[PDB]
């Protein structure tokens, strides 16, 4: 599957990076392929803004998993940086809340969600990284139940000096939105710092975004701040299982690993694949892109003299 | 409040201004801020000028191990990035005043490093001692107090300098005797030969009427590279090159308890 | 199962792999035993969660260098799996920082094999493993007299091309070494310059007239900074007394992007602080005396930076002082 820096873009079907990201739905014109550009006009970053996204790129290159979603192509069009990705029908979790499930999604649909999300978090864990943007927006769920997670942009290497450093202490650049997300050790930036235990407060955020259908905490930055040095908060086991999550203490918070083997993923029988377009039900997802329906305002998500 | 700057406790006071701690009310990035009273610099000769030099100078800096500048505001407060600790305050929270040779050595290591980079930059620090290196939480070092540098013109040929103004202990033989021109990067060496002699044996090489006593050039107990350092003669005296390359250096030592560092938001 | 048989079992499966053609069923196991013990050297060199074994290391290392098998994991990591890739860099970062004494082992065991260098260069030109070459070439690139070796060599040159690659994913991990290789142990980078100026500068050259935005950007902001680096004295010297290069920072003055005029001005700076220009370059700042007044006094008017409009304040009076000798 090669591709050539020649695209019709068509479709925003989302924003970012302090909103000098478009996402677009893409035909690619040799094959006929829809895929997702994303699209950086990099005359308004500084050098540093382009490192950070040079940096992303080599990460997402790095990975390999079927729960992270893969980059395609990465290539320079004229002032623009573009990053071709498969495109996720049902669009983002943030997308499905927003645009239909706005009290939170079915329990099960969580189950599946949440899954997807420890297993690629288990993987980059391993492979010596944190996350640092894991959050609903960040969750793509496939053209037939497959859930991804992405924000790959966001995740920092614990693989320093060619040895393994048991925490790091870097406050994530580009991060105002994130905020709300960030396990309190990440936040208060003081000498203990923070390590692979602090997605696992955003996976019980998330969870709680997922279940509730806003995020905890839409107030000013500074209160947030006070509030989580509390917390945010269906099946017994799914309360219990955000309590873990949500743990002051990050040794006492479970890895992802063996937050898989929670009670609450018991009820998980079919995989996500045979289950989950069955219970985004009401929502069906798009497949004729050949129509106007792409130009619809509702957008494709949620569908029911110098002199030398 | 100040500017999106929410304030907090004093972390330490200098010469110039009290330094508080700040925390970034949009971003939530932890800061701090040396606030200077406008009135108090006017009467520190040199106080404005030396100001506005290191703004001028941190504005076109960017090295790990250099001291970053934020942000400037008015009314005056230099936003700086935060730095848990000052060298200086390790050794003070010690008994013993030094550190251990495998603690000692990573700072030192880290110390050249930004001189290399600051003098690449012709700029000469003046300054340079335990007080005025600093710690993020990483342990990274940055070199702060850019306050008496003296840039070095692009177009110049040596790193000849004239002036002194920096702390009297940490100065050298041709400053404890005027001269009239010396060698800059030079100055610099000598000033991290005092700081490596002293974070390693807890002393100073030289008491005090100050100057009289180091323009006459002892060694306690490494001490090749110390002496080499601290050479009177200016020729003599190692290049970063020679710092680099010796053994000391280039040896790995094994680490044995550190000085861990030593034991602000909420009320706001 | 020990140091030693881990690095015998990984020689010998590769081997295997590298086998002109054989039946399925080995290449399988053969995969199999490559991934297998690569992640346990790994495990050796970093550790679990068991921090890693001073004396099992000291093991696998001397066992590394007697097998050959450091530079024939670089040969021919294209045999290798997705995840063992990863894993041989991590391997190969790991035993680089080696440290005895005032020694650097593994530095002196590359020193003796230098192909490894030169391979690890070419893999910038295979796409399923330039990536982890990559990585570990800027590993390498960390230690002084590796450095050099790939510093003095013809193949430098092929960075020139690197850089222009369409995947920006590998022309930017290219650029990075590059960036890095000249910037580093900036003694070397000086020598390197003075002697090899000529060519270095005509390739240059080539890389400031990019069609790609990027290239030329980062290609200019990054003379910018050689040239205003003391080490680099000489070569500042040279480069600024030159009518083309002149001539070329000046064009990039009134280019489409504001970015790289911005850079470019920050080079023009360096022509016109020079207290000892060369006639023609004089000549040229004389010709264009008023347009540059001009220019300059409008360039960019819509920032109020501060540092900046001292820059061109500064510029202007430079410019209106000129005179001839
Ligand atoms: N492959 C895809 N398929 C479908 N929708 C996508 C895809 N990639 C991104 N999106 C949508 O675009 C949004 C923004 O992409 P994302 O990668 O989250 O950028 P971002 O910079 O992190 N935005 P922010 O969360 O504000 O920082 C997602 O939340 C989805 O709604
Ligand atoms: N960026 C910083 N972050 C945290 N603490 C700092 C910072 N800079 C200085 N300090 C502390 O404040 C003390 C005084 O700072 P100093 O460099 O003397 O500033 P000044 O010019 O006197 N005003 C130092 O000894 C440090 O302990």
């Amino acid at each position: 599957s090669s591709f050539l820096p020649c695209y019709e873009l068509l479709t925003v079907i989302g924003k970012g990076f302090e909103d000098l990201m478009t996402v677009n739905l893409a035909r690619y014109k040799p094959t006929g392929e829809y895929v997702t550009v994303r699209r950086i006009n990099l005359e308004a970053c500084s050098n540093e803004m382009v490192t950070f996204l040079q940096g992303e790129l080599h990460v997402s290159k790095l990975f390999n998993h079927p729960n992270i979603v893969p980059y395609r192509a990465t290539f320079i069009a004229d002032n623009e940086l573009w990053v071709v990705t498969s495109f996720m029908a049902y669009g983002s979790a943030k997308d499905l809340i927003c645009t239909h499930f706005m009290d939170g999604m079915n329990e099960l649909a969580i189950a599946y969600i949440l899954q997807g999300v420890l297993k690629a978090l288990d993987y980059i864990h391993h492979m010596g990284y944190v996350h640092r943007s894991v959050k609903a927006s960040h969750i793509l769920i496939s053209v037939d139940g497959k859930v991804y997670l992405s924000g790959l942009r966001s995740n920092l290497s614990m693989i320093s000096h060619g040895q393994r450093q048991r925490v790091v202490h870097d406050f994530p650049k580009y991060s105002v939105k994130v905020l709300p997300w960030l396990s309190p050790e990440v936040l208060q930036q003081n000498l203990q710092g923070y390590d692979a235990k602090s997605d696992i407060y955003s996976v019980g955020i998330t969870a709680c975004e997922l279940a509730n259908g806003h995020v905890p905490f839409d107030m000013p930055a500074t209160q947030m701040l006070l509030e989580k040095l509390t917390v945010p908060c269906f099946s017994p086991h799914f309360h219990h299982f955000v309590e873990q999550c949500l743990q002051r203490n990050p040794d006492a918070r479970p890895s992802a690993s063996t937050l898989l083997n929670h009670s609450f993923f018991k009820q998980i029988k079919r995989r996500a694949s045979e289950a989950l377009p069955e219970l985004l039900r009401p929502v069906t997802p798009i497949t004729n892109f050949e129509g106007s329906q792409s130009q619809d305002h509702s957008g494709i998500f949620g569908l029911v003299d110098w002199e030398f | 409040l100040i500017g999106k700057y929410l304030m907090g406790d004093l972390l330490g006071e200098g010469s110039y201004g009290k330094v508080k701690e700040v925390l970034d009310s949009e971003t939530l990035c932890r800061r701090a801020v040396k606030i200077l009273k406008k009135k108090k610099l006017r009467r520190i000769p040199n106080g404005e000028a030396n100001v506005k030099k290191e703004i001028q100078l941190l504005r076109r800096l960017r090295h790990k191990n250099v001291i970053q500048l934020v942000d400037v505001l008015y009314n005056m407060y230099m936003v700086m990035e935060y730095c848990v600790c000052g060298m200086q305050e390790m050794l003070d929270s010690v008994p013993e005043k030094r550190f251990p040779v495998c603690q000692a050595h990573g700072y030192f290591c880290q110390l050249i490093d930004g001189l290399e980079y600051l003098h690449s930059q012709g700029i000469v620090h003046k300054d340079i001692k335990p007080g005025n290196l600093l710690l993020t939480t990483g342990g990274t070092l940055k070199i702060s107090a850019l306050g008496v540098a003296e840039a070095l013109h692009p177009f110049a040929a040596d790193d000849t300098c004239r002036t002194s103004q920096g702390s009297p202990a940490f100065q050298p033989p041709e400053i404890a005797n005027g001269l009239d021109t010396f060698s800059g990067f030079k100055v610099d060496i000598w000033s991290a030969g005092v700081t490596l002699y002293n974070i390693t044996t807890g002393l100073y090489p030289f008491e005090g009427k100050l100057f009289e006593n180091i323009g006459k050039g002892a060694i306690p107990g490494l001490s090749d590279l110390l002496k080499g350092m601290l050479e009177y003669e200016p020729a003599k005296r190692f290049s970063i090159r020679q710092i680099r390359q010796h053994s000391w250096f280039r040896k790995k030592h094994p680490p044995e308890a550190p000085v861990p560092i030593p034991p602000t938001v909420v009320p706001y | 199962k020990s140091p030693a048989d881990i690095v015998k079992n990984l020689k010998e499966s590769m081997a295997v792999l590298e086998k002109q053609d054989i039946s399925d069923k080995k290449a399988e196991k053969a995969t199999e035993e490559v991934s297998k013990n690569l992640v346990a050297m790994k495990e050796i060199l970093y550790g679990t969660n068991k921090e890693p074994q001073t004396e099992a290391v000291a093991q696998l290392a001397q066992e590394l260098y007697n097998s050959g098998l450091l530079s024939t994991l670089v040969a021919d990591l294209q045999l290798i799996d997705f995840e063992g890739k990863k894993d041989v860099a991590q391997i190969f970062n790991n035993i680089l920082r080696r440290q005895i004494g005032t020694r650097t082992p593994t530095v002196e065991y590359i020193c003796t094999q230098q192909n490894i260098l030169f391979m690890l260069l070419k893999g910038y030109e295979s796409p399923e493993i330039a990536l982890n070459c990559g990585i570990m070439l800027r590993e390498c690139i960390r230690h002084e007299p590796l450095a050099k070796i790939i510093l003095w060599s013809e193949q430098f040159y092929d960075f020139f091309r690197y850089v222009e690659m369409s995947t920006f994913d590998i022309a930017s991990d290219a650029f990075a070494t590059f960036k890095d290789l000249l910037t580093r142990h900036k003694l070397l980078s000086a020598e390197f310059l003075e002697q090899h100026y000529d060519r270095f500068f005509s390739e240059y050259e080539k890389l400031l007239h990019s069609e790609n935005y990027v290239t030329k950007r980062q290609s200019l902001k990054l003379l910018g900074e050689l040239l205003l680096d003391r080490h680099n004295f000489t070569i500042m010297t040279k480069y600024i007394s030159k009518p083309e290069n002149l001539k070329l920072m000046m064009n990039l003055l009134r280019d489409k992007s504001r970015n790289i005029q911005f850079e470019a001005f920050h080079v023009f700076k360096v022509f016109v602080a020079n207290p000892n220009k060369t006639q023609p370059i004089l000549d040229i700042l004389l010709k264009n005396q008023a347009k540059l007044i001009e220019f300059l006094s409008k360039f960019q008017n819509d920032r109020e930076d501060e540092q900046f409009n001292d820059e061109k304040t500064y510029l202007v009076k430079q410019i209106r002082d000129l005179k001839r000798p």
